[PDB]
């Protein structure tokens, strides 16, 4: 199963205020977390983000410091940047992601939507626009 | 010294490569040396039998090259590290190429067999991990370069063949050496 | 004046629309009043039963529009004409639409039901034909225009639903009125 | 069945000198005749053409004068130009094409591959490069 793509953008309206987003993905499916490119028009300024995958603690404290797992470097205004997730229990790829059935996963961005703040590590968007993802595997 | 004809590690979105048995190679995001998100394909039909999976790259223009070089970066999963341990579970794949002056390749035309497709070589894996490890164990991903014949048509396609292994095609890069050996 | 948001009688290649059951709608070239080659879709399964085929457009930006207009050019096969004259042949089809802030439409998400898709109207054919007459029978090609409520998100899709009929979507055109009356 | 696309270009090579090219499409088949965009590699120029479907009599005399059913007006170097053929007996598309099994259909182009050659109506690449198509439907 494919699973609708999560358009990681400020106006993604699925990032419910105060909660964020929840999924419940199962082993065997894929998922694209995409960063929209600014269109010739219609798109009011690109939104820069550095999306990371972290633990519950780092996700509720909206901090990417210490350790983290990079996923997206949304700093390409002309291109759609994404990450295809494969909730598999065992990666045939060294340097690939692995998910354990019945565990939780949290994706975060402590960016603030601007290039100048692309590398912040404290709140903003995560803290602010509540852009967090909680994936319940299994 | 060399000019690249296709890099796949610059995509940031689906590559659009054709997959013969859709239940074979499947496009999935991964990383590389510098945790840079990249487009990759993989196959691991270790528990199923009679495997013949094909991954065909889009049309690559010859841009006036006579000898094409193909650099492959891939990783192989130890059959042991996998929950199920049936028979077979290979770790070698075939690299083929097909010429043509125009795209014209459809979902069925360039016949999915070494017939129309001329074989470049059979690549083995001299490294196979059992544990994912983002950032570390570089010497665990494989790098094999091959080159194929004269090539005169406007362009060509490459195609990778899996027959029951459990591997990942991390990066592919076609190119030609613009200077005599 | 109007503000066209999509045309189709201007592609000269693959439109790339999504056909739910591949057995139904299919991309086929045809002509226009002036014999210029255009991309058209068609459906005509008067032989099989339980029909409910869907054709889905590619994302269409709102570009500030509020009330979208959708102009349709289509022709209907007068069943008595089809060699294997069944008995059904519905001379109607449905126009639907779906809003969204980003493409995100996979080949399964924008559910293929009328609930998620808000109906525009059920379009009927004024004329049907028996003899394909290029450049002729100008009056046999139906043209119907409908519009749907205020749209607010960044874009929207259109979907044309067939349920046992023999027609051909010759042209579609999405647009809006720059300024109210 | 989706038949291999037929690129209409001087280098299609499937154009054998003498009879051109034959297919044997089967009712229900789909074929695309394509005019290549423009390879910015080599001296590679756009080959202008204007492809038609004529009478056996016409394809032999390599002449498009009178009786015509246009297919491609290859004059847009900036992009591919095609025609998706559907060998069907009964077309739901008024102003559509219908091929009746066991009959031959010919396709030629008296153009010469350039403008000021684009609208020529006899000889041309038809007899020059043997660019012709004969479709034995059945």
């Amino acid at each position: 199963i494919v699973l609708e793509p999560i358009y990681w953008n400020s106006s993604n309206s699925k990032f419910l205020p105060g909660g964020g987003l929840v999924l419940y993905p199962q082993i065997g499916d894929k998922l694209d977390i995409i960063c929209p490119k600014v269109d010739s028009k219609t798109v009011g300024q690109y939104e820069y983000y550095k999306v990371y995958m972290v633990d519950k603690d780092q996700a509720d404290r909206c901090t990417i410091k210490k350790e983290n797992t990079p996923l997206l470097n949304c700093a390409r205004p002309d291109q759609d940047v994404k990450f295809t997730i494969k909730f598999q229990e065992f990666s045939p790829n060294l340097w690939g992601l692995e998910f354990q059935k019945n565990k939780d996963y949290y994706i975060i961005s402590t960016s603030n939507g601007s290039l100048e703040g692309l590398d912040n590590q404290e709140g903003g968007v995560c803290q602010t626009r509540a852009m967090k993802i909680l994936m319940k595997v299994g | 010294a060399e000019e690249t004809l296709m890099d796949s590690t610059t995509a940031t979105a689906e590559l659009g490569w054709m997959v013969h048995p859709p239940s074979g190679w499947e496009e999935v995001s991964g990383y590389d040396e510098n945790m840079n998100t990249i487009r990759t394909y993989q196959v691991c039909n270790v528990f199923e039998s009679s495997q013949n999976n094909w991954l065909r790259t889009k049309f690559i223009r010859r841009r006036g090259a006579h000898r094409i070089h193909v650099e492959m970066k891939f990783s192989v999963r130890d059959c042991s590290s996998i929950p199920s341990v049936p028979g077979s579970c290979k770790e070698t794949f075939n690299l083929y190429y097909y010429e043509a002056d125009f795209d014209l390749a459809t979902k069925t035309f360039p016949n999915w067999m070494e017939n129309p497709w001329v074989k470049v070589d059979t690549i083995a894996a001299d490294e196979s991990f059992s544990q994912v490890d983002l950032g570390g164990r570089v010497m665990k991903i494989n790098t094999e370069v091959r080159s194929f014949g004269p090539v005169s048509r406007n362009g060509f396609y490459l195609a990778f063949q899996d027959y029951g292994g459990c591997m990942s095609l991390i990066a592919v890069r076609v190119f030609y050496r613009k200077c005599p050996r």
